[PDB]
RNA sequence: UUAGGGAUAUGUGGCGUCAAAACUUAUGGGCUCAUUCGAUACGUGAAAAGGGUGUUGGUGGAUAACAAAUCCACCGGCCCCGAAAAUGGAUGACGCU
RNA sequence: GCGACGUCGCUUUUUGAUCCUUCGAUGUCGGCUCUUCCUAACCUAGCGCCGCAGAAGACGCUAAGGGUUGGAUUGUUCACC
RNA sequence: AAAGA
RNA sequence: GGUAUCGUGAGGGAAGUAUGGGGUAGUAAACUCCCAUGCCGUGCCUCUAGUUUCUGGGGUUUGUCGAACGGCAAGUGCCCCGAAGCCAUCGCACGGUGGUUCUCGGCUGAACUCUAAGCCAGAAGCCAAUCCCAAGACCAGAUGCCCAC
């Protein structure tokens, strides 16, 4: 008889706190040995959002026509320092690591990750591996396992961490290094270590991994809300105003049989702070740093000079100082939470996902307000030498 | 069709911006709506609805008839990124197939209702 | 220190073999099982796929992560057929179960653990072969899950050939005996050649 | 059909594992493949006609030609469909062919 | 596509029985809310087939996977628009 | 797991 | 042994689904696609909207501090506006994958036709996979660091 479509999605149970804030790709793309060895993932930090105006393509009705305002997300992406190389056997109980070569140097932020205090400690992390690397048996026991990553290995995963001393953001209160294994999806695993062995202990910047107009998948950890009730966690319904013992509940959570509450009925508990993936988030610009190009947000039709950082920074994040990546739309983070990009799974051959992009406008109007001004040198033009600077720029 | 925000649930009294005699357009049900549970059928800016006139001439009153929304007092975000809306709800009263039926509209018909009804725009003083 | 009777299960019917292994585990012996892939079952594959998709259909309605946990990977389907042929809710029967290992193929730690063993009273071919449809268990479990059929079909290929590298190398070490043991006659006391001949060991 | 014990032997029921017993009998005669086979009485009854161009059995009646053998009609099932429900699911379980 | 005549299997949200459980209490229909399940398939989905030229219907099978509304009167279930 | 065998 | 990091992933969960359009084409009608919308799902807060105990800034009302200034009392006086945060099918982003088989069109022909053996083929379907959880599946996964006795 009467019914409705079921509330919430059973394929995101249990609604549980993710085991770490670090967004972590559960699966990397299928290894097409017909490609070149490359890096298929990258960790960025969610700065915040803004929106942009685009010259549209893909002839439809709202397309092949005047521009469009589409909301975007700014993800600050400093270059990642590769430290290790990790290979896996394809054994009948699923992949298993067959060793891990490290670099000879290992940044002081990486070694913090193997601690939880690091300032009362004695900093012995990787002490007998720096020493033993300078040995000869070290070089033996290192090429003995690199000559293994070709015999036994199929999956080769460098270990990259983030540069945070290169991320002058303070509101990212952490000084450890976020450590992430990254798949290499080239071919001829012999030539797959060759990449890994090469870029080891070298910085990997995000445009080396990704290109501008193509889409990624964003492994991330949702913004947490603590214990949310049934109406907020599952979005079931509110009982009528007349209800006793209140109305933000599921009335019937079980028949007489089965005489147990089902895993399908809605209950209150952890909402948010879940690991999500957000397939097919399309990059619109992968612009470089202000230290190298202090004209981030001025493409061709905003011949003024400006940067991505809005007037007064991104709210609750700061200024973007590094190789930001501009996606399209939502990303399952709060500000300054590490996001992991990933090259996508989908066939991606479409006139709605493989089309190239030019951005005719970006908004740097302040997040903190309403903002009516781009590029604060426009605000000074609206006003005059008002009494704040008048009491300083006329008192000399 | 468009991504117009919905403004006029079933049972809304829209007024008639069409010189056919009527004054109100008590929304009977939205033509084209696919039912959902406990969800009131909500008209939008371009939607064609079925109406009964609650005020105006009697030659069209006690009768179910059609209507196309002209104006929407609820702000819908245009896809060009411009959130726009009207002083007042408004709807032409229309042929069951869809045709103008009534003296050219006394109001600024919106873009989302003209390019879904080639017979309305040709009677509307302004388009906005 | 221990003594394991490393059994083999190529062309052993899944049930005439789990009944024999169960009773031996239950007689205190410590059986390790290999090549559960090649276990056979009577009937066509479709019939055996439905006799198992009807079991993959049973789960605790209210909480599946408590329901009957179905296993792909014949290595434990053979363990599953044994656990069911066994007194599970005694410590006697949980010890008997924990004496199997039931690998897949011949892992490297049991290729060099001595010669291995088969159960003739379960080999599907005590007689002529008529035409009847049997199903390799590794080929029925590929079709209900068990992503790792490719994996073990290559691990066991890099072995059935790497062993064949060692049957023909060290082949010229074998006849260094069956000839030395052959000409180990007619130089030695006829005193003993006669009783080797008597009891056939000649 | 019943005092407390031991032994010998049976009853009903059984002897692949659970489970003692054919460590899967040197078993013998046929039957059976069943995309829910079938398998301990009484549990309640499992499946009713119906047919076939199906697998095995039997009787009436031709040709010496079917498209050196090949027929016209039926009796008999094992077995195919006829036949279906609602927590997941039961020969008791696995499993057996 | 069914209809004479008819019959024969299986049917419960069935009409009643039965008095087996409950009389030192299994709290009464309907809703609300929410979850599940089945197919005897309403929709979409797959061919099939006709006096199925297009159109458009027509019969049928396979599939429980997804979907199956908003109101007026009624306490209603049902019924009706 | 080794590697030798 | 401890502690720490990175993984593995057995197993369980599982979801995307409708509708219109353009298109070639009034064609001995649909079909890779192109285009939206709707629902569902998961997110998000750039915008729009709501929200205000930033009681932020202002205004005002009775009382009240001798009066302004400044406040205060009216369990937040009332009011206009209001960032931040939260949040809306009120805003926004995203959710188009490989095998396997049966219906089935059919192949070879035996004892001429699809099947008695030999066989392609494919909609759902199931099955993994993407996805969510994660060794009480006790990981002889890899790895960092280290004692006393
Ligand atoms: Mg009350
Ligand atoms: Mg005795
Ligand atoms: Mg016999
Ligand atoms: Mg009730
Ligand atoms: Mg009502
Ligand atoms: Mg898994
Ligand atoms: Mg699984």
């Amino acid at each position: 008889k009467f019914e409705h479509p079921r509330h919430g999605h059973l394929g995101f149970l249990p609604r549980k706190r993710s085991r770490q804030i670090r967004g972590r790709a559960r699966a990397f793309p299928k290894d097409d040995a017909t490609q070149k060895p490359h890096l298929t993932s990258f960790m960025v930090f969610k700065a915040g959002m803004t929106h942009i105006v685009r010259d549209v393509d893909r002839p439809g009705s709202k397309v092949n026509k005047k521009e469009v305002v589409e909301p975007v997300t700014i993800l600050e992406a400093p270059p990642m320092v590769i430290v290790g190389i990790v290979g896996y056997r394809q054994t009948p109980v699923g992949l298993k690591t067959i060793g891990t070569v490290w670099a000879h140097h290992t940044s002081v932020e990486f070694r913090r990750r193997y601690y939880k205090n690091w300032k009362q400690s004695a900093q012995l992390a990787f002490s007998r591996q720096k020493q033993f690397a300078n040995t000869k048996e070290g070089k033996v026991a290192e090429a003995r396992t690199l000559n293994a990553f070709a015999k036994k290995a199929s999956v080769i995963r460098v270990i990259a961490h983030t540069q945070l001393r290169k991320l002058r953001n303070h509101r990212v209160g952490v000084k450890k290094a976020h450590v992430q294994e990254i798949q290499i999806n080239g071919g001829n695993v012999a030539a797959k270590i060759a990449l890994a062995k090469s870029l080891l202990e070298k910085e990997v910047r995000v445009d080396s991994v990704f290109q501008q107009s193509e889409a990624c998948d964003v492994c991330s950890v949702t913004k947490g809300h603590g214990t949310e009730g049934v109406v907020k966690r599952w979005g079931v319904a509110c009982l009528p105003r007349k209800t006793h013992r209140g109305l933000r509940k599921v009335a019937c959570i079980g028949a007489w049989h089965p005489a147990r509450v089902m895993y399908t009925v809605a209950r209150a508990g952890q909402h948010g702070y879940h690991h999500r993936t957000q397939l097919n988030k399309k990059i619109y610009q992968i612009g470089r740093s202000v230290a190298v190009e202090p004209n981030q947000a001025t493409t061709t039709y905003d011949l003024t000079a400006k940067t991505i950082t809005p007037m007064g920074g991104f709210v609750g994040y700061g200024t973007v100082r590094n190789d930001y990546v501009m996606l399209k739309g939502s990303v399952s983070g709060p500000r300054r939470r590490v996001m992991t990009l990933r090259r996508p799974m989908a066939p991606q051959t479409s006139r709605h996902l493989k089309e190239k992009i030019v951005l005719k406008f970006i908004d740097t109007s302040s997040k903190i307000g309403h903002g009516r001004f781009q590029t604060k040198k426009e605000k000074n033009q609206w006003f005059g030498p008002l009494k704040k600077d008048r009491i300083r720029r006329e008192e000399r | 069709r468009f991504r117009v925000s919905v403004a006029l649930p079933v049972g809304a009294v829209v007024n008639c911006a069409d010189n056919t005699g009527a004054k109100n357009l008590y929304v009977i049900s939205v033509k084209g709506y696919h039912g959902r549970l406990n969800r009131l059928p909500s008209a939008a800016l371009g939607d064609m609805v079925m109406c009964s006139v609650k005020k105006g001439k009697p030659e069209l009153r006690k009768k179910v008839l059609n209507a196309v929304i002209i104006r929407q007092r609820k702000s819908w975000r245009r896809k060009d990124g411009t959130v726009i809306y009207f002083e007042d709800n408004a709807g032409v009263i229309v042929n069951p197939k869809g045709e103008m039926k009534g003296s050219g509209i006394a109001g600024p018909v919106a873009k989302e209702s003209a390019d879904l009804w080639p017979k309305i725009s040709t009677h509307a003083p302004a388009i906005v | 220190r221990p003594e394991i009777i490393v059994i083999d299960l190529k062309d052993h019917v899944l049930g005439r073999a789990a009944a024999v292994v169960a009773k031996q585990l239950l007689l205190g012996k410590k059986i390790t099982v290999v090549r559960c892939e090649q276990l056979n079952i009577a009937g066509t594959e479709i019939r055996n796929k439905i006799k198992y998709l009807q079991y993959l259909r049973k789960r605790k309605l209210t909480n599946p992560t408590k329901g009957p946990f179905h296993h792909r990977a014949p290595s434990d389907v053979f363990v599953r057929t044994v656990r069911s042929m066994l007194p599970r809710y005694t410590k006697r029967g949980m010890k008997a179960l924990n004496s199997l290992v039931a690998y897949e193929g011949i892992p490297p730690n049991v290729v060099r653990t001595g010669g291995r063993v088969v159960i003739p009273r379960a080999q599907r071919h005590v007689c002529y072969r008529s035409e009847r449809p049997y199903t390799v268990l590794g080929n029925m479990c590929k079709h209900v899950g068990w992503k790792y059929s490719d994996v073990v079909a290559n691990l066991e290929k890099a072995r059935v050939e790497k062993a064949s590298r060692h049957h023909e190398k060290q082949a010229k070490l074998r006849e260094a005996w069956k000839a030395a043991r052959k000409e180990a006659l007619a130089k030695m006391p006829k005193h003993n050649v006669e009783v080797l001949k008597k009891f056939g060991y000649a």
